């Protein structure tokens, strides 16, 4: 599982 | 100047949080206004100056491991004016048993704690907006890459600190409070994980993800 | 002077710690080295300037939420020299897997943590022992009766780093190390915690006292 | 239960 709600955000 | 960087925390704040509004955030219910929080938090972070330049893993490393100060010193902010409660947004106010109530356990206690204690100062806008940075950058995570790159913001941060407390001791004062803020945080933190661990109680995704993330 | 406290924190200091000597200390055995250091903690914080005009109740409310913060600190101070290493004394030096051999769990890579924080900072005699009197006057407990006495204690020894911190930033990062003392010291805490709950490891009177009069 | 043994080293 990676940190996938986390990584949206830090990607978006 | 250093006030550029200050001015620019001032404007990079999340705006005043309502629970039930009137053009500020939309309008939640109950906790998926702690859920908006945690994203609040994150989209922060990224406008923190010297934090986007990390590495994507060292941002997660420093979010997954101060996320929760962070948001709770934001709640030890609004809650400032009050006493003897908490301001989970201006709307809602809850007293202790308030807390208990909506299964928060211990942590009203535990968040007056911190409250009172940032009281004693009478904490100011830009001097709050400089620690929650600098609290950001405070990470502590053995899964950091660069090293160096954190502890440069870091200094960095402190050094704007203390260049703003001059317009003299106060910046030490500040810092003071921040161990109670982990330490509450990690409350908050580990009374959740006993409600994971109940699994009763539904949770939101970005929150259990925080919990993991933990763990291991 | 400030200096007239700092070489009183100098001389107030409990004297290098060695498991197997040869005129210091005794010679214990193995985890009464310990205890020891808890008796040695609770001497330590009479001896503090301040300190001892609390009220009794006070001086304890501060010493059970403190005590392994002191301590910890302590060990990190004696580690300063050391590698991926832990200094339980001069004598006895522990790595990540030694720490686990002897029960003591995840604790190794807490420590570490700690240590190497500190370590980036070359931290001296006199701002060591300045900092570990500022965290015992950085209490939070809410069992506090005269919080003022407190704060007053905690604003005189900031106070008397700042003056130090110039025969200039220095101040602060020293505090900046000390939410992850807490956070460090809770682990330990939370891990022995543990230990007392499976009950088979056998454990020694003030130990306990100290890890019952937290929870309750 | 009162603090015994922290009682006795800040009052010995
Ligand atoms: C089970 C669940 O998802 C949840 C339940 C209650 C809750 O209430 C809170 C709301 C805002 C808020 O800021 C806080 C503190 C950070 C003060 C604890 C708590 C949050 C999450
Ligand atoms: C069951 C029991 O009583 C006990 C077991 C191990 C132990 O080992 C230690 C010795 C010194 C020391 O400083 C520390 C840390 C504070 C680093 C954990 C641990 C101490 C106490």
């Amino acid at each position: 599982r990676p940190a996938s709600e986390l990584l949206k955000y830090l990607t978006t | 100047f250093v006030n550029a960087l200050v001015s620019h925390l001032l404007v990079v704040e999340p705006e005043k949080l309502y629970a039930m509004p009137d053009h500020l955030p939309a309008v939640a219910t109950l906790c998926d206004l702690f859920d908006r929080e945690i994203v609040v938090t994150i989209s922060w972070a990224k406008s923190i100056p010297g934090f986007s330049s990390l590495s994507l893993s060292d941002q997660m490393s420093v979010l997954q491991s101060v996320w929760m100060e962070v948001l709770v010193l934001g709640v030890a902010q609004r809650s400032l004016p009050l006493q003897d409660e908490l301001a989970f947004a201006e709307d809602l106010v809850l007293d202790e048993e308030g807390a208990r109530a909506a299964g928060l356990g211990e942590l009203g206690a535990a968040l007056l704690q911190l409250v009172r204690r940032l009281q004693a100062l009478r904490l100011e806008r830009e001097e709050y907006v400089l620690l929650k940075a600098l609290a950001l950058a405070n990470s502590d995570s053995v899964h950091i890459e660069d090293a160096e790159a954190v502890e440069q913001l870091r200094e960095a941060l402190h050094e704007a600190l203390l260049e703003y407390e001059a317009g003299r001791r106060r910046a030490g004062r500040l810092l003071l409070t921040l161990p109670l803020l982990r330490q509450t945080a990690g409350k908050v933190l580990a009374h959740f994980y006993g409600v994971k661990l109940e699994g009763k109680v539904p949770m939101h995704k970005l929150f259990l993800e925080m919990l993991e993330a933990m763990m291991d």
